[PDB]
């Protein structure tokens, strides 16, 4: 005993609580790994740089 | 009175709501105040009145940080408007003629206007940012950058807008400079939704105050638009050091 | 019935506030990072 | 961590390379016993 | 000319150069420092200047307020 509109905010609720959870599991698939290699590469080609310069 | 009516309103359906008149409605302010936490649904709490609309820039919505945000660097005069195409970089580059010509188009093809292209810069989403700046030549025979606050008060006139979007723009902005009357007026109020507290705690951990403004983050819609961007981002560094690379190789040769 | 979705929707926001919260704070250092 | 001693001898490397007024020949790569006396003989001018 | 004041006169068909103290040759320039305004056009901040002395104005005030507002309409 509800009004029918409270009924449909509940199924509309459950649509929103599944969307959120979709997009929570699509962003814990994200790696790091490709800008924790940016910072391997910066390393890498100041070093190749000065050997450069230097030579 | 319409804001202190919509508190009045949110108060009432969030603690005593008077919608069916026994039990229930302590139930039904359980269910109100869920509704708000996850910032969707209707605030049902009086037959005479309109339920309250819960959105994610509700205050009790829960899922809600600050992250910062590079301001832009250059100056008015710079003439830097940024178009945003549902188009990939590689069909805007090969249309690029084509895109300067219906650009010049929407400048009523004038004669004394010239539209170039400084840059383009794949986007998610099947997307591409596209930096443009117009060049006025005067009747003496002078020319001047055209202003990008100037150039983005005709691309938001109605009949302009519509023909960007024509040509298939999704967003129009500028790359302008922020005055000390402007960022100090921007941080002056906490935006839609966020709490007072973590607004101004959010300029304290700021780390860079001259390039960085603290920017709300509003569900994980927005977490996701930003790690998409930071995706984008850390390709767009990755085909800097291939290019660092190749200089390097030929310096040491 | 509705209150045994309510108190299932509380644990299922009180999962989600804090993996958002993680989410946001691991946000904020890879924005610092591309900086 | 794993960021050895060849990046600071590549420093090395430029501060004698940067300090040597060209010779018309090399230098000696010394060992560690010639080394040691290197710093000696040159110490026993900067004490008087 | 160089004491910024009175009348070039050179030919009788042509009127004379009128020399002001903005005539190049005028000697009696230097440059000096002045402070630019540290408030917003959002601080709605207008300055006017009354041929009245202080006590005048602020023992008007509240005439002065109800005159200001008039002449916003």
């Amino acid at each position: 005993n509800l009004p029918p509109v409270i009924c449909q905010d509940v199924e509309n609720l459950q649509k929103f609580v599944k969307e959120q959870k979709q997009v929570q599991e699509e962003i814990s698939r994200m790696s790091s790994k490709a800008m924790l290699k940016v910072q391997e590469d910066i390393k890498a080609l100041k070093q190749l740089l000065s050997l450069a310069a230097n030579g | 009175p319409t804001q202190s009516n919509q508190l009045i309103n949110t108060a009432s359906a969030l603690s005593a709501p008077t919608l069916l008149g026994d039990e229930r409605d302590a139930i039904l302010a359980k269910w109100n105040q869920l509704q708000a936490f996850w910032g969707t649904g209707k605030g049902y709490f009086n037959n005479n009145i309109p339920p309250v609309e819960f959105t994610q820039e509700n205050p009790f919505c829960r899922f809600k940080a600050v992250g910062y945000s590079c301001m832009p660097s250059n100056k008015d005069e710079d003439g830097l408007v940024v178009l945003v195409f549902n188009k990939k970089e590689t069909e805007i580059r090969s249309q690029q003629q084509q895109l300067v010509e219906s650009l010049h188009k929407v400048l009523g093809g004038n004669q004394t206007l010239t539209v170039n292209v400084e840059g383009t810069k794949t986007l998610p989403d099947d997307q591409t940012e596209v930096v443009i700046y117009v060049v006025e030549r005067s009747p003496n025979g002078t020319s001047r950058r055209v202003p990008a606050t100037t150039l983005y008060a005709h691309f938001e006139q109605a009949n302009i807008k519509t023909q960007l979007q024509q040509l298939g723009v999704t967003l129009s902005m500028t790359r302008t400079e922020l005055s000390p009357a402007q960022i100090k007026q921007l941080l002056q109020n906490p935006p839609a939704g966020v709490d007072p507290i973590i607004w101004e705690q959010a300029k304290v951990d700021n780390p860079d105050s001259e390039k960085l403004i603290p920017v709300p983050m509003v569900g994980f819609k927005e977490l996701l638009r930003r790690l998409k961007v930071q995706d984008q981002m850390t390709k767009q560094h990755q085909t800097r050091l291939d290019i660092i690379s190749e200089d390097i190789s030929e310096l040491q040769k | 019935q509705l209150e045994s979705l309510i108190n299932k929707w509380s644990l299922e926001l009180e999962d989600q506030e804090r993996h958002f919260l993680q989410q946001a704070t691991q946000v904020n250092a890879w924005d610092r990072t591309l900086i | 961590d794993t960021e050895g001693f060849g990046e600071l001898l590549q420093q090395a490397e430029q501060l004698a390379a940067e300090t040597e007024g060209i010779s018309e020949l090399p230098h000696v790569e010394r060992n560690l016993q010639e080394i040691q006396q290197a710093g000696e003989r040159l110490r026993s001018r900067t004490l008087t």
